[PDB]
Protein backbone atom coordinates (compact mmCIF):
# COMPACT_ATOMS: atom_id res chain seq x y z
CA UNK A 1 0.00 0.00 0.00
CA UNK A 2 2.82 2.26 0.29
CA UNK A 3 3.96 3.91 -2.52
CA UNK A 4 7.68 6.16 -3.71
CA UNK A 5 8.54 9.17 -4.45
CA UNK A 6 11.48 10.47 -6.71
CA UNK A 7 13.53 13.44 -5.68
CA UNK A 8 15.66 13.56 -8.16
CA UNK A 9 18.61 16.26 -6.55
CA UNK A 10 19.88 18.53 -8.82
CA UNK A 11 19.97 22.12 -10.09
CA UNK A 12 18.07 21.38 -13.27
CA UNK A 13 15.55 19.39 -11.70
CA UNK A 14 12.74 22.45 -12.26
CA UNK A 15 10.64 21.15 -9.40
CA UNK A 16 13.01 22.90 -7.33
CA UNK A 17 12.82 26.22 -9.14
CA UNK A 18 16.36 26.99 -9.28
CA UNK A 19 17.98 29.09 -12.25
CA UNK A 20 15.65 32.44 -11.23
CA UNK A 21 17.28 33.95 -8.24
CA UNK A 22 13.82 33.23 -6.70
CA UNK A 23 12.69 29.38 -6.16
CA UNK A 24 9.90 30.26 -4.16
CA UNK A 25 9.90 27.89 -1.34
CA UNK A 26 11.64 25.15 -3.69
CA UNK A 27 10.65 21.74 -3.73
CA UNK A 28 7.17 20.64 -2.40
CA UNK A 29 6.28 16.96 -2.40
CA UNK A 30 2.69 15.62 -0.54
CA UNK A 31 3.18 12.43 0.92
CA UNK A 32 1.30 9.45 2.93
CA UNK A 33 2.59 8.01 6.17
CA UNK A 34 4.63 4.77 5.59
CA UNK A 35 5.57 6.33 1.93
CA UNK A 36 8.90 6.90 0.80
CA UNK A 37 11.12 9.54 -0.90
CA UNK A 38 14.18 7.91 -2.92
CA UNK A 39 16.55 10.96 -3.36
CA UNK A 40 18.67 10.55 -6.60
CA UNK A 41 22.00 12.37 -6.37
CA UNK A 42 23.63 14.39 -8.93
CA UNK A 43 24.79 11.44 -12.03
CA UNK A 44 27.27 12.02 -14.62
CA UNK A 45 27.90 9.39 -17.49
CA UNK A 46 30.58 9.10 -19.86
CA UNK A 47 32.26 10.99 -20.98
CA UNK A 48 32.17 13.07 -17.94
CA UNK A 49 32.37 16.62 -17.21
CA UNK A 50 35.24 18.64 -15.74
CA UNK A 51 35.31 16.73 -12.23
CA UNK A 52 34.65 20.47 -10.54
CA UNK A 53 31.42 20.65 -12.36
CA UNK A 54 29.92 18.05 -10.97
CA UNK A 55 27.00 18.65 -8.64
CA UNK A 56 28.20 17.00 -5.30
CA UNK A 57 25.73 18.07 -2.05
CA UNK A 58 25.36 17.38 1.79
CA UNK A 59 21.58 17.11 2.43
CA UNK A 60 20.48 18.12 5.84
CA UNK A 61 17.14 17.30 7.44
CA UNK A 62 16.54 21.35 9.33
CA UNK A 63 13.67 23.03 11.21
CA UNK A 64 11.74 25.81 9.08
CA UNK A 65 14.14 28.03 10.25
CA UNK A 66 17.15 26.49 8.45
CA UNK A 67 15.04 25.86 5.71
CA UNK A 68 14.02 29.47 5.35
CA UNK A 69 17.81 30.13 5.54
CA UNK A 70 19.90 27.68 3.56
CA UNK A 71 21.87 27.20 6.89
CA UNK A 72 21.74 24.13 8.74
CA UNK A 73 23.91 24.97 11.57
CA UNK A 74 22.68 24.59 14.99
CA UNK A 75 19.05 23.78 12.74
CA UNK A 76 19.05 20.30 11.72
CA UNK A 77 21.00 16.69 11.33
CA UNK A 78 23.58 15.73 8.88
CA UNK A 79 21.45 13.07 6.74
CA UNK A 80 22.79 11.84 3.36
CA UNK A 81 26.46 12.30 1.57
CA UNK A 82 26.20 12.92 -2.43
CA UNK A 83 29.76 12.55 -2.61
CA UNK A 84 30.14 10.24 -5.92
CA UNK A 85 28.71 12.31 -8.96
CA UNK A 86 31.07 9.85 -11.32
CA UNK A 87 29.42 6.56 -9.28
CA UNK A 88 29.61 3.68 -11.82
CA UNK A 89 26.76 1.77 -10.50
CA UNK A 90 24.18 4.61 -10.71
CA UNK A 91 22.98 8.08 -9.32
CA UNK A 92 23.50 7.41 -5.45
CA UNK A 93 19.98 6.76 -4.31
CA UNK A 94 18.96 7.60 -0.20
CA UNK A 95 15.63 6.62 1.28
CA UNK A 96 13.90 8.21 3.86
CA UNK A 97 10.56 6.03 5.10
CA UNK A 98 7.79 8.69 6.86
CA UNK A 99 7.27 6.11 9.09
CA UNK A 100 5.31 6.50 12.44
CA UNK A 101 7.81 4.91 14.72
CA UNK A 102 11.52 4.41 14.25
CA UNK A 103 13.70 1.05 14.71
CA UNK A 104 16.73 3.17 15.10
CA UNK A 105 17.01 5.49 18.21
CA UNK A 106 19.02 8.15 16.11
CA UNK A 107 16.22 7.63 13.08
CA UNK A 108 13.25 10.21 12.55
CA UNK A 109 9.62 9.66 13.31
CA UNK A 110 6.82 11.52 11.31
CA UNK A 111 3.30 12.76 11.89
CA UNK A 112 0.23 13.13 9.52
CA UNK A 113 -0.73 16.50 9.11
CA UNK A 114 3.13 17.89 9.65
CA UNK A 115 5.71 19.53 7.39
CA UNK A 116 9.69 18.62 7.38
CA UNK A 117 12.45 20.44 5.58
CA UNK A 118 15.83 19.06 3.75
CA UNK A 119 18.22 21.25 2.22
CA UNK A 120 21.85 20.80 0.33
CA UNK A 121 25.08 22.56 0.57
CA UNK A 122 27.87 22.24 -1.43
CA UNK A 123 31.14 21.15 0.44
CA UNK A 124 33.65 22.80 1.32
CA UNK A 125 31.02 25.32 2.10
CA UNK A 126 28.89 25.13 4.82
CA UNK A 127 26.19 27.40 3.43
CA UNK A 128 24.65 27.64 -0.37
CA UNK A 129 22.77 30.73 -1.60
CA UNK A 130 20.52 30.35 -2.93
CA UNK A 131 20.37 26.17 -1.86
CA UNK A 132 18.22 23.69 -3.15
CA UNK A 133 15.48 22.09 -0.84
CA UNK A 134 12.90 20.71 0.04
CA UNK A 135 9.79 20.84 1.86
CA UNK A 136 7.73 17.10 2.44
CA UNK A 137 3.96 17.53 3.83
CA UNK A 138 2.63 14.33 5.13
CA UNK A 139 -1.29 14.43 4.83
CA UNK A 140 -3.23 14.33 7.57
CA UNK A 141 -4.92 11.37 8.54
CA UNK A 142 -7.41 10.54 6.20
CA UNK B 1 43.37 -6.94 18.23
CA UNK B 2 43.88 -10.32 17.69
CA UNK B 3 40.64 -10.09 15.48
CA UNK B 4 40.89 -10.94 11.89
CA UNK B 5 37.57 -9.24 10.12
CA UNK B 6 35.90 -11.67 7.74
CA UNK B 7 33.04 -9.75 6.87
CA UNK B 8 31.94 -6.10 8.39
CA UNK B 9 28.99 -4.51 6.85
CA UNK B 10 30.48 -0.78 7.86
CA UNK B 11 33.73 -1.19 5.74
CA UNK B 12 31.46 -2.36 2.74
CA UNK B 13 31.49 -0.22 -0.46
CA UNK B 14 28.33 1.49 -1.34
CA UNK B 15 25.23 -0.91 -0.94
CA UNK B 16 25.36 -4.09 0.86
CA UNK B 17 24.48 -7.01 -1.11
CA UNK B 18 22.36 -8.60 0.89
CA UNK B 19 19.11 -10.51 0.32
CA UNK B 20 15.88 -9.63 2.24
CA UNK B 21 12.74 -11.88 2.08
CA UNK B 22 10.03 -10.65 1.56
CA UNK B 23 11.96 -7.98 -0.60
CA UNK B 24 9.65 -5.08 0.44
CA UNK B 25 7.69 -4.55 3.80
CA UNK B 26 10.39 -6.69 5.60
CA UNK B 27 13.40 -5.77 6.62
CA UNK B 28 15.18 -2.35 4.67
CA UNK B 29 18.21 -0.74 4.11
CA UNK B 30 19.01 2.33 5.18
CA UNK B 31 21.86 4.75 4.71
CA UNK B 32 22.62 6.89 8.48
CA UNK B 33 25.38 8.81 10.12
CA UNK B 34 27.49 6.73 12.50
CA UNK B 35 29.57 7.70 15.58
CA UNK B 36 31.82 9.66 13.51
CA UNK B 37 29.29 11.65 11.14
CA UNK B 38 30.08 9.13 8.55
CA UNK B 39 27.76 7.10 6.63
CA UNK B 40 26.95 2.94 7.09
CA UNK B 41 24.26 0.69 5.36
CA UNK B 42 21.90 -0.49 8.33
CA UNK B 43 19.06 -2.53 7.70
CA UNK B 44 15.51 -1.90 9.98
CA UNK B 45 12.56 -3.31 10.23
CA UNK B 46 9.39 -2.18 12.49
CA UNK B 47 6.58 -4.16 12.03
CA UNK B 48 4.97 -4.24 14.88
CA UNK B 49 1.19 -3.85 14.43
CA UNK B 50 0.50 -6.41 12.26
CA UNK B 51 0.78 -10.04 13.28
CA UNK B 52 2.94 -13.40 12.02
CA UNK B 53 6.04 -11.29 10.76
CA UNK B 54 8.62 -13.80 9.49
CA UNK B 55 11.17 -11.43 7.84
CA UNK B 56 14.56 -12.62 6.96
CA UNK B 57 17.85 -11.05 5.94
CA UNK B 58 20.73 -13.14 4.54
CA UNK B 59 24.21 -11.93 4.06
CA UNK B 60 26.23 -12.88 1.66
CA UNK B 61 28.73 -16.13 1.12
CA UNK B 62 31.30 -15.52 4.11
CA UNK B 63 34.22 -17.28 3.28
CA UNK B 64 36.04 -19.10 6.38
CA UNK B 65 39.57 -18.92 5.35
CA UNK B 66 41.28 -21.22 7.39
CA UNK B 67 39.26 -20.60 11.15
CA UNK B 68 37.14 -23.65 12.54
CA UNK B 69 35.70 -20.63 15.35
CA UNK B 70 34.33 -17.40 13.71
CA UNK B 71 32.62 -15.00 16.05
CA UNK B 72 29.42 -12.78 14.96
CA UNK B 73 29.40 -9.35 15.98
CA UNK B 74 25.72 -7.79 16.01
CA UNK B 75 25.69 -3.93 16.91
CA UNK B 76 22.04 -2.72 16.99
CA UNK B 77 18.94 -0.81 18.32
CA UNK B 78 15.87 -2.48 19.64
CA UNK B 79 12.48 -0.47 20.77
CA UNK B 80 11.15 -0.91 24.19
CA UNK B 81 7.50 -2.74 22.95
CA UNK B 82 6.37 0.12 26.24
CA UNK B 83 7.53 2.83 24.28
CA UNK B 84 4.94 1.73 21.35
CA UNK B 85 0.96 2.58 21.68
CA UNK B 86 -1.14 0.12 20.50
CA UNK B 87 0.51 -2.90 19.92
CA UNK B 88 0.67 -5.37 23.06
CA UNK B 89 -0.27 -8.61 21.59
CA UNK B 90 2.15 -8.47 18.57
CA UNK B 91 5.60 -6.27 19.68
CA UNK B 92 8.34 -8.13 20.50
CA UNK B 93 11.94 -7.27 21.94
CA UNK B 94 14.26 -10.21 20.34
CA UNK B 95 15.10 -11.55 16.94
CA UNK B 96 16.49 -14.76 15.80
CA UNK B 97 20.53 -15.54 14.53
CA UNK B 98 20.95 -18.05 11.47
CA UNK B 99 23.92 -19.17 10.04
CA UNK B 100 24.31 -21.95 6.91
CA UNK B 101 27.48 -23.79 5.81
CA UNK B 102 28.33 -23.64 2.09
CA UNK B 103 31.40 -24.43 -0.44
CA UNK B 104 29.45 -22.65 -2.94
CA UNK B 105 30.07 -19.10 -3.51
CA UNK B 106 26.99 -17.03 -5.07
CA UNK B 107 23.56 -19.28 -4.36
CA UNK B 108 20.96 -17.47 -5.69
CA UNK B 109 18.11 -18.05 -3.83
CA UNK B 110 18.59 -20.09 -0.12
CA UNK B 111 15.72 -22.09 1.33
CA UNK B 112 14.90 -20.66 4.65
CA UNK B 113 14.41 -23.65 6.12
CA UNK B 114 17.87 -25.10 5.17
CA UNK B 115 19.16 -22.24 7.94
CA UNK B 116 20.49 -23.32 11.05
CA UNK B 117 19.72 -21.49 14.23
CA UNK B 118 21.76 -19.90 16.62
CA UNK B 119 20.08 -18.38 19.30
CA UNK B 120 17.66 -15.80 20.24
CA UNK B 121 19.07 -12.35 20.40
CA UNK B 122 18.07 -10.39 22.97
CA UNK B 123 18.95 -6.51 23.99
CA UNK B 124 20.77 -5.56 27.02
CA UNK B 125 19.21 -2.05 26.71
CA UNK B 126 15.98 -1.47 24.45
CA UNK B 127 15.13 2.43 23.77
CA UNK B 128 12.42 4.56 24.38
CA UNK B 129 11.13 8.04 23.65
CA UNK B 130 12.61 9.59 26.36
CA UNK B 131 16.14 8.20 24.00
CA UNK B 132 14.57 9.09 20.32
CA UNK B 133 14.12 12.88 22.02
CA UNK B 134 17.48 12.83 23.96
CA UNK B 135 19.74 11.62 20.53
CA UNK B 136 20.91 8.63 23.25
CA UNK B 137 21.57 5.85 21.05
CA UNK B 138 21.53 2.71 23.13
CA UNK B 139 23.60 0.58 20.93
CA UNK B 140 23.95 -2.62 21.82
CA UNK B 141 26.48 -5.26 21.03
CA UNK B 142 25.81 -9.03 21.33
CA UNK B 143 28.47 -11.90 20.26
CA UNK B 144 28.05 -15.53 19.54
CA UNK B 145 30.03 -18.25 17.55
CA UNK B 146 29.50 -21.02 15.55
CA UNK B 147 32.11 -23.69 14.85
CA UNK B 148 33.39 -25.56 14.21
CA UNK B 149 33.10 -24.92 10.82
CA UNK B 150 34.03 -27.69 7.91
CA UNK B 151 33.03 -25.66 4.34
CA UNK B 152 34.66 -23.40 1.94
CA UNK B 153 32.09 -20.59 3.83
CA UNK B 154 28.50 -19.77 5.42
CA UNK B 155 25.79 -17.82 4.91
CA UNK B 156 24.52 -15.65 8.34
CA UNK B 157 20.98 -14.75 8.44
CA UNK B 158 18.47 -13.08 10.47
CA UNK B 159 15.09 -13.46 11.31
CA UNK B 160 12.43 -10.50 12.63
CA UNK B 161 9.20 -11.55 14.25
CA UNK B 162 7.48 -8.44 14.91
CA UNK B 163 10.54 -6.40 16.48
CA UNK B 164 11.13 -2.79 16.09
CA UNK B 165 15.04 -3.73 15.17
CA UNK B 166 17.61 -1.89 13.50
CA UNK B 167 21.28 -3.33 12.81
CA UNK B 168 23.34 -1.29 12.82
CA UNK B 169 26.41 -3.29 12.01
CA UNK B 170 27.61 -6.84 11.60
CA UNK B 171 31.67 -8.02 12.05
CA UNK B 172 32.60 -11.85 11.53
CA UNK B 173 35.75 -12.70 12.27
CA UNK B 174 37.92 -14.91 13.74
CA UNK B 175 40.28 -15.16 17.09
CA UNK B 176 44.36 -15.36 16.29
C1 LIG C 1 18.79 15.99 -12.62
O1 LIG C 1 17.43 15.61 -12.45
C2 LIG C 1 16.83 15.18 -13.63
C3 LIG C 1 15.36 14.97 -13.31
O2 LIG C 1 14.77 16.20 -12.97
C4 LIG C 1 17.52 13.89 -14.08
O3 LIG C 1 16.93 13.33 -15.24
C5 LIG C 1 16.28 12.06 -15.03
O4 LIG C 1 17.22 10.99 -14.98
C6 LIG C 1 16.62 9.73 -14.71
C7 LIG C 1 17.67 8.68 -14.35
O5 LIG C 1 18.86 8.88 -15.09
C8 LIG C 1 15.77 9.32 -15.91
O6 LIG C 1 15.06 8.11 -15.68
C9 LIG C 1 14.76 10.41 -16.26
O7 LIG C 1 14.27 10.22 -17.58
C10 LIG C 1 15.28 11.85 -16.17
N1 LIG C 1 14.09 12.68 -16.08
C11 LIG C 1 13.86 13.78 -16.81
C12 LIG C 1 12.53 14.46 -16.56
O8 LIG C 1 14.65 14.26 -17.62
C13 LIG C 1 18.97 14.19 -14.39
O9 LIG C 1 19.63 12.98 -14.70
C14 LIG C 1 19.62 14.82 -13.16
N2 LIG C 1 20.93 15.31 -13.56
C15 LIG C 1 22.07 14.90 -13.00
C16 LIG C 1 23.35 15.50 -13.54
O10 LIG C 1 22.11 14.09 -12.07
Amino acid sequence: NSDRYAVYWNRSNPRFHAGAGDDGGGYTVEVSINDYLDIYCPHYGAPLPPAERMEHYVLYMVNGEGHASCDHRQRGFKRWECNRPAAPGGPLKFSEKFQLFTPFSLGFEFRPGHEYYYISATPPNAVDRPCLRLKVYVRPTQ
Amino acid sequence: TGEVTLLDSRSVQGELGWIASPLEGGWEEVSIMDEKNTPIRTYQVCNVMEPSQNNWLRTDWITREGAQRVYIEIKFTLRDCNSLPGVMGTCKETFNLYYYESDNDKERFIRENQFVKIDTIAADESFTQVDIGDRIMKLNTEIRDVGPLSKKGFYLAFQDVGACIALVSVRVFYKR
